[PDB]
């Protein structure tokens, strides 16, 4: 079973914050309540890699108490009742932190970094947001049904708009379960199957959420899993999945080799799943599907909404009994619901060790 | 015979007469009515030795003070407290008694030649001074001196660059003297461009010095209206620089411009003070009235020549021998086999607790100084210093001035004698030994100190009742009275008659270190805690997290329980912790010139604030930061509590670990996990 993996493989460590020290905990460890926040324009500092050397080298110069690229913008964060330390590369006085950090791959070769305060969302997913009234004209009862109708409808500067990976802070605390499917197959698959074999991803994985975290009402039912499909399926060899969880209500992760633990449960989870190794076996070649070294501190995710140098672009599997199916829809844009250390949507407890 | 009073007495000249080891001197009076007067006085040879512990030539040659060379003493520190100390010596030796600020007799060649005691006095007048300067020191030749000497206060560092370079005080940017006139001054640069006639009075004075074939003059600042200044080490030494090179333009004698302060050594001193001793011709004292009466009792040489003040150094082996011969021999086999780490009472072997009994905490006030100064008259087989210690216990136990001279006087007068602690050492286990004595006879039980401070337990006590207070007095009287009986049995006299105080009466006490225990009192829930360091505000929020720790862990009268209630009060203290994770002079603690992070060279270009390090640097850590070397506010990584926390959890884990062996019986250290749980809050 999965109750015995996760009695006899897993070994909880969790701390009641209590209070206001619940409150400080979250602002201080998650990005701000405006980094993920849809802005007019970027406020951020973004170069290449030897310009951000040397914008790091001369931000250097106005901190002078401080001593003395991926681990130091990944460091740049404090905040302070006076403008952040981050401001002095950043160059604005109302910036907020903790903040975003991206890896951005440059044509044709080459790597750029992105530390941003606040983004222009919209411009990165109008092209892919259903409008309020086609979803509620879409008339379509059964939720497998429902689900692959809406997905059937869908410089430095400006190369961030279309390859952006996100950068893991181990600074930081998590909020959200991103997992990195990488299905490998041998036959090509359709798409109503895929989509049926997600929805068993879904319920397995949920089960597991619900193993590691004890005291959260996480019902297997409406609880939202949010995937991404990288871009008929006319997919060959390799199929890209994005799968993004709420961590639940009152508890946050903390730790590289924590976040390691919650996806390689969850791994086991689905792969202990008769129903979905049925529904999408045959297909798949192997059966690692889930990338679980790719929460080291210093490394990257592609974001939804970018390509690669697919876009990731949602695959609506609408949970089971859901309530307010126009706003399940509206999330697959808000970035908060897919960035890892995003703010949360009493008490806390912070996940911090698994073993 | 002019009735008057003298407010300062300070050096002017130096000199060897014409012939020959005789040097002389020339000294400054101020004197007021109910006026500028000169005295001359020789030292010899062996006097300057003994009050040093070199050479007359190496004390000539500062009379290169006499110019703009600025900061001379840094070359030669305990050269210029001796130099200082041996000319009021001298001048007491042959001019006679002298008192700053009391009713005087002046008979003054111009030269002062006798000065007899003898109105009610014009009270001392304080000039208020506010000064800033903005010294130019290249922060890599402020480096170097470092690169040479690795614990080397910085201000120390700032002075011997400003004496490498004697120009960096001329372009300079750099005053408001208020006297109740004012006095300010704009200078960009201090080389260039109220009055200065209205704050000081010009004088000079023609004088014929026997050691001196001619009618040399002397020109002197002469105060007005005030007697001192109340207050940067770089800024007043450039201030008076300036105002030296300016008066003293034209032909005539010219003054010595000497200071001293601990940032004039290398290591630094734990006291502030600035020691005028030259060309102004006044003190700086950097409440007040303390300063003042310390200036005024020991002639203002203190703290400027340091132990000096009683008795050279070189003459302290004389009179502890000689006090050790006056001693009974039972006493003196105790005086020459003090060693200083010895078991001469038992004592409650920690870690040990006391229960619900009648406790008690009696300490001998200032019984150090007055065993010094006792010791001092009977080794006295000149004798004006020891006056002055006399002088001082008679008053520390109601001026509290007095106090902290003697709380640094005794331990620096042996910081130098090391065979004075012998004497202080012996006399003070004849001390314990009675006591013990005694407390086999009036229900008390020494369960720990050293003699002038003790506790113990009264275990004839009902543990109850109003015949308790009863019983404690008693027993203070009796040992009163009984340590008093010993040491005049010994031929030890006391300026004033003990005082056994009273510093509280208790109900438990936990002993978990030679000097750490904790006290409670359950009656009345006060406490008392000695022992934990108190290294930075961090620290202090430990101690009382220890202290209601152990308020509750005693109201538990199993340990298991104990140990709850510690693993609780250490949670709710980490939390309490990261909500100041960003607080950095919260988390910075006090590092000693003595216990080994070095320094970033950022710090060394942090102008005028290093000139305030002279004895603590306060600093947090990774990678340590001198958090008073940079402006404010500061901007930093995040602070490394974990390394801070478990520090301080460690000292509390000292206290714990004693509590619960001494209270329960544990045999069980106890340990916070930390690594475990709370680690991640600051990863």
């Amino acid at each position: 079973n999965i109750g015995e993996y996760v009695k006899h493989n897993v070994t909880p460590r969790e701390t009641v914050l209590d209070g206001d020290t619940a409150k400080a905990y979250l602002r201080a460890r998650t990005y701000a309540p405006g980094a993920l926040t849809p802005a007019p324009a970027y406020c951020g500092a973004v170069d290449s890699a030897t310009k951000m050397m040397g914008r790091l080298a001369d931000a250097e110069k106005l901190l002078v108490p401080r001593g003395w690229r991926l681990l130091r913008l990944a460091a740049t964060e404090q905040q302070g009742p006076t403008p952040p330390a981050i401001a002095a590369l950043i160059r604005n006085a109302a910036v907020q932190t903790p903040l975003p950090v991206y890896r951005i791959s440059m044509v044709p070769t080459g790597q750029a970094f992105a530390a941003l305060a606040w983004d222009d969302w919209a411009r990165i997913t109008r092209d892919a947001r259903l409008a309020e009234a086609v979803v509620s004209a879409e008339a379509h009862p059964d939720h497998g049904a429902l689900g692959r109708r809406l997905t059937d409808r869908i410089d430095a500067g400006g190369q961030m708009y279309v390859n952006r990976n996100e950068i893991f802070n181990g600074a930081l605390a998590i909020t959200n379960i991103i997992l990195d499917l990488d299905i490998a197959l041998k036959e090509p698959v359709p798409f109503r199957r895929l989509h049926e074999a997600l929805g068993h991803f879904r319920r397995g994985a949920l089960a597991a959420v619900q193993l590691l975290f004890p005291a959260a009402r996480v019902d297997p039912d409406a609880y939202p899993c949010y995937f991404f499909k990288s871009a008929v399926c006319s997919c060959t060899d390799k199929i890209g999945l994005r799968v993004c969880m709420p961590v639940p209500a009152p508890y946050v992760v903390h730790g590289s080799l924590t976040m390691r633990g919650v996806a390689r449960v969850i791994q086991q989870a689905v792969l202990l799943d008769r129903d979905f190794v049925e529904a999408i076996g045959s297909y798949v070649k192997n059966f690692l599907l889930i990338d679980t070294g790719v929460y080291a501190h210093g490394h990257s995710l592609r974001l939804p909404y970018f390509a690669k140098i697919g876009r990731l672009l949602p695959v609506f599997v609408i949970p089971p009994a859901c309530k307010d199916v126009p706003a399940f829809v509206a999330a697959h844009a808000d970035p908060r619901r897919f960035h890892f250390h995003a703010p949360p949507t009493r008490e806390i407890r912070v996940l911090h060790s698994l073993g | 015979w002019v009735e008057e009073s003298v407010s300062a007495i300070t050096l002017y000249a130096v000199w060897l007469p014409p012939a020959r080891e005789y040097f002389h001197a020339l000294v400054y009076f101020v004197c007021r009515n109910a006026r500028a007067r000169f005295a001359e006085v020789s030292v010899t040879a062996t006097e300057l030795r003994d009050f040093y512990g070199q050479a007359v030539v190496a004390a000539a040659r500062a009379a290169t003070t006499p110019a703009a060379s600025p900061l001379e003493p840094l070359e030669n520190p305990t050269l210029w407290r001796a130099l200082y100390a041996c000319v009021l010596a001298a001048l007491e030796r042959q001019t006679g008694p002298v008192a700053l600020f009391a009713p005087l007799r002046i008979g003054s060649t111009g030269l002062v030649v006798k000065v007899e005691r003898a109105g009610p006095p014009a009270a001392p007048r304080a000039a208020l001074l506010v000064a800033e300067a903005n010294i130019d020191i290249d922060p890599m030749a402020l480096a170097a001196r470092v690169a040479e000497h690795p614990d080397a206060r910085l201000a120390w560092a700032r002075l011997a660059a400003i004496r490498d370079t004697p120009q960096c005080a001329s372009a300079a940017s750099l005053v408001n003297i208020t006297t109740g006139a004012l006095f300010a001054r704009e200078y960009q640069t201090l080389a260039f461009p109220g009055a200065f006639g209205d704050l000081v009075e010009v004088c000079e004075v023609g004088l014929r010095p026997r050691g001196h074939p001619q009618r040399v003059t002397a020109r002197v600042l002469l105060p007005r209206d005030y007697d001192y200044f109340v207050s940067s080490a770089p800024a007043l030494v450039a201030l008076f620089r300036q105002w030296h090179t300016t008066v003293h333009a034209a032909p005539a004698l010219a003054p010595v411009f000497a200071f001293l302060g601990p940032e004039f050594e290398v290591r630094g001193g734990p006291v502030p003070y600035f020691a005028v001793l030259g060309f102004p011709g006044w003190p700086t004292f950097t409440l007040v009235r303390g300063a003042a009466a310390a200036y005024a009792a020991l002639l203002g040489a203190w703290p400027a020549v340091g132990a000096r003040v009683v008795l050279p150094p070189r003459a302290w082996p004389g009179v502890a021998s000689a006090a050790a011969g006056c001693l009974l021999p039972a006493v003196r086999e105790a005086v020459a086999r003090w060693h200083p780490a010895t078991k001469i009472i038992q004592l409650l072997d920690p870690p040990a607790a006391v229960g619900p009994v009648w406790t008690a905490r009696f300490c001998f006030p200032g019984l150090r100084a007055q065993l010094l100064a006792a010791l001092a008259d009977l080794g006295g087989s000149g004798r004006t210093g020891l006056a002055r210690l006399d002088a001082l216990v008679v008053a520390a136990p109601s001026e509290p001035w007095a106090g902290a001279v003697l709380e640094r006087l005794v331990p620096d007068t042996c910081n130098a004698c090391p065979a004075l602690r012998q004497l202080l050492g012996g006399v003070m286990a004849a001390v314990c030994l009675q006591i013990e004595e005694t407390a086999s006879s009036v229900k008390f039980a020494v369960c720990g100190g050293d003699g002038g401070a003790f506790w113990g337990v009264f275990n004839v006590d009902p543990q109850d009742a109003d015949a308790a207070s009863g019983v404690i007095e008693d027993a203070r009287r009796a040992i009163e009275t009984a340590v008093g009986a010993v040491l005049r049995a010994n031929a030890v006299r006391l300026r004033h008659p003990l005082c056994l105080a009273l510093e509280g009466v208790y109900t438990h006490a936990v002993a978990w270190s030679q000097a750490g225990v904790w006290f409670w009192n359950s009656r009345d829930n006060t406490d008392h805690l000695g022992g934990f360091p108190l290294r930075g505000p961090a620290y202090t929020t430990a101690a009382g997290v220890v202290r209601d720790t152990l308020r509750r862990v005693l109201g538990l009268t199993d340990a298991l329980t104990a140990r709850g209630l510690m693993e609780d009060a250490c949670d709710r203290l980490i939390l309490d912790a990261f909500n100041k994770r960003l607080d950095a002079e919260y988390w910075s603690v006090r590092v000693s010139p003595f216990e080994a992070d070095p320094l970033p060279p950022t710090a060394f270009r942090g102008g005028a604030l290093l000139d305030a390090e002279h004895y603590w640097r306060r600093v947090v850590r990774s990678v340590g930061v001198p958090v008073d070397l940079y402006p404010r506010p500061l901007v930093l990584p995040p602070v490394d509590c974990a390394h801070h926390l478990r520090e301080i959890l460690r000292e509390i884990e000292l206290v714990f670990t004693g509590v619960l062996a001494g209270v329960w019986g544990e045999g069980g250290k106890f340990v916070y996990p930390f690594d475990d749980k709370m680690s991640f809050l600051f990863a």
